[PDB]
């Protein structure tokens, strides 16, 4: 299996790199070798390794975007995906006020990008990071934010209702966005959004454009079982979400459905 | 040249000092007149030079009164119109100028009949023996009510916006038409809200989230209406719709002198007190049910589409 | 310090025994040796070891109940406290329906007593136990309930919003009850009560009568700092609580204030 080997070579050489970006680069590398479309279809039928929503979402969006201009199409598509994060930070970091109390979920490079863009604009704020422990990743987020020279406090996992009254805004990076405006993320997003709604705090979602999946879960069981695995995945209602921060602009949760209707899956 | 810069300076100082003119539609008509006068008496080779000129002339009007977003987003609409004309002529000196002339004339034709179309579709939202509650003073909402009362019999609670009692004029102008109005203060809003069936208010600026700023104390009315589950009707034109995000820029509220709240004859206690008078307030889009414009009723989950159809994302900084 | 030694001898000889019961027994043992009231006052000024709310609450209620009949007063008071738990189980276990999905917080002997009284009345039900990990005590609750031969599932701490839609009632034992009907408990009670209120599930509190403390916190900071210590203690609003199960009967949260007004602190 050379596709999984190239995926591991593109994902393990840079630990600050996303997985769906490396998957679309693997699809483009198969498109470099019609026979190229057949090889890309073979490896995308053979890429059933990662259980993330963003990987399969980017694979489906590249499978639609591919359908001799396919290589240059994937080239500027990966150019837009690579230049997405700077537009994410530049459109999102303007909402953080001075002296605010930041609430943050587990480790993701997107919220780290928007916090380093926020401290790049001369802003002072304290960040409360939930530990989020099926595995210690919120500690890794607090360690990577302590190197950023910002005041961070490692918060216990069952204290998001304890610290909600003092955290004025709740900014959480999501790993998958369904059509209505809800998000698929790590399991502690639902309780944080419900405690933010009960305390009237604005719940912000910071995710890119390739995480737009065409699914519609009603309950916590209606998310697919291949993305669940002690679950790793919850679901947040779109009524619990104030705004989204994509590269197309700062969007209300009803705009993702507009983009997916104009895109047609 | 001289008359151009003179009228530009007069408009800038008029926006710096106070609210001139009083009607926002009259200020929009003067904004289109200023933009057609600045494009008819100037010289340019490329359309982007005129774009930079309109941006440089609009930055001064934005810094004159930051709470008056009508001139800024009307300048931004005219910028998108000139951009669309350059796009349809790109895929050019006098033809583009005549296209700008006929487009701004069509924009005045569309802008003169905004309140007329709101009063035309006013009938499909008011039934007989209905309790209406409003805040402040706005010509759109009172035109809505005086057209809806031509065939229906109902009641309006004219709640005053009281940093300065301007809603008394709305109550008198409705009671001259016979709407069976009732006058109270800002302190009786939730006390009377258990008998209010619908909330019909105006606004000053529709934001990009669907949020709105309006006359102050209407966030309290929106909270009481969300508590009592009544739908909110926002009768608002399509030139108060702006792409300025709420927490993105500063100077949201407009502060005035504290004389209207606490007078100068209060005494020695004025030294050790801090009296702030915001004449506006912030209303989130989840506290809003329906927007009423001249093209039809729209949702707060639909303001972004009007933002895409009326504004360009490279003009949001201006 | 012989009082702390007698407290450790009464608390460590039986691991299924509460702490406030042993504290009131230590106060009675000092009352066995006026000089007995002076020794009891000395050891209750010297018993500042346990940071639980129930210990200081039972100490205050015994200090009021003491004020030659003091020894017999403490004797039948400890008799009522010892016979409380059977009345707790007999008044509380009648609400659990057959085939219900039980949601349970961390380890306490009171919820174990009501679940063994529920399986004693020939009832079949599944119990979801939140792991509640500043320390692994929900695993100890699941181990002690697995010995009870009931189907228990060890639930992740950040999944109380995930499993709330399938758990039809939420029964949680509290360690301290303030006057208005709110409870002081372990830190993951607030998020569970908020997720139960957002999902309209009945939140039941199962606590005794000696846990009636005269405090009134408004926020998560208004609880005292000597009971907090990464906090171990949250606060649940009384509007988030359906019923309480005391030895005086199944009480609404407005009845604790009636009992504390009739008791006068």
């Amino acid at each position: 299996k050379e596709l999984i080997e190239y995926f591991k070579s593109q994902m393990k050489e840079d630990p600050d790199m996303a997985s769906a970006v490396a998957a679309i680069r693997t699809l483009l590398e198969f498109l470099k070798r019609g026979l190229r479309a057949n090889l890309t279809s073979a490896i995308e039928t053979l890429c059933g390794v990662d259980s993330s929503v963003a990987v399969s979402s980017g694979g489906e969006l590249f499978l639609r975007f591919i359908s001799k201009i396919m290589i240059e199409r994937g080239e500027l598509f990966l150019r837009r995906i690579s230049l997405s994060r700077n537009k994410i930070a530049d459109l999102c970091h303007t909402f953080i006020k001075d002296g605010a109390t930041i609430l943050t979920h587990a480790y993701s490079r997107v919220v780290l990008r928007v916090l380093e863009a926020a401290v790049a604009a001369k802003k002072r704020f304290s960040v409360y990071v939930t530990e989020s422990q099926p595995d210690l990743s919120g500690k890794k987020m607090a360690k990577a934010l302590c190197h950023l020279n910002v005041p961070v406090t490692v918060v216990l996992d069952a204290a998001v209702g304890y610290i909600m009254e003092k955290a004025d805004l709740v900014i959480v990076g999501a790993e998958g966005v369904v059509e209505n405006g809800g998000i698929i993320n790590k399991i502690g997003t639902n309780q944080m959004a419900v405690c933010a709604k009960a305390q009237n705090k604005p719940f912000y979602v910071v995710a890119e454009s390739f995480k737009f999946v065409r699914l519609f879960p009603l309950n916590q069981q209606d998310v697919p079982d291949k993305f669940k695995y002690h679950p790793w995945v919850d679901y947040t209602a779109p009524s619990l979400i104030t705004l989204l921060f994509t590269d197309l602009g700062v969007l209300t949760p009803s705009a993702v459905s507009d983009e997916l209707i104009k895109l047609y899956l | 040249g001289s008359e151009l810069s003179e009228r530009i300076e007069s408009f800038v100082e008029t926006l710096k000092r106070g609210g001139g003119p009083r009607s926002s539609e009259e200020m929009a008509r003067e904004t289109l007149g200023l933009l057609r006068q600045i494009i008819t008496d100037h010289r340019w080779s490329n359309a982007g030079e005129l774009m930079e000129l309109i941006r440089r002339e609009g930055r001064r009007m934005t810094a004159a009164q930051p709470s008056e977003t009508t001139v800024g987003n009307m300048v931004r609409r005219v910028l998108k119109i000139i951009r669309e004309e350059y796009g349809r002529l790109h895929g050019h000196y006098a033809q583009l100028q005549s296209n700008i002339i006929e487009a701004i004339n069509e924009l005045l034709v569309e802008l003169e009949g905004t309140m007329e179309n709101i009063a035309a579709q006013a009938l499909e939202h008011i039934h007989s023996n209905e309790v209406i509650m409003t805040i402040g003073f706005s010509r759109t909402v009172e035109a809505f009510l005086k057209e809806a009362a031509r065939k229906r019999k109902f009641h309006v609670i004219v709640a005053e916006c009281a940093p300065f009692c301007q809603g008394h004029e709305m109550a008198v102008n409705l009671s001259k038409a016979g709407i069976e109005t009732t006058v109270m203060t800002d302190a009786a809003i939730f006390a009377v809200m258990s008998r209010v069936n619908k909330v019909i208010i105006g606004t000053k600026t529709i934001l990009a989230n669907g949020a709105l700023r309006a006359v102050t104390g209407t966030h309290t009315l929106a909270l009481a209406a969300k508590h009592h589950s009544t739908p909110l009707i926002v009768c608002a034109p399509m030139f108060k719709l702006s792409p300025q995000f709420p927490n993105e820029e500063d100077s949201f509220h407009k502060f005035v002198a504290p004389e209207e709240v606490l007078p100068f004859t209060e005494g020695d206690i004025l030294e050790k007190v801090s009296v702030h008078c915001p004449v506006f307030d912030y209303v989130p889009p989840e506290l809003i049910t329906l927007f009423i414009s001249n093209i039809g009723g729209n949702a707060p989950s639909y303001i972004y589409r009007l933002m895409s159809e009326l504004y360009h994302p490279d003009d949001h900084v201006l």
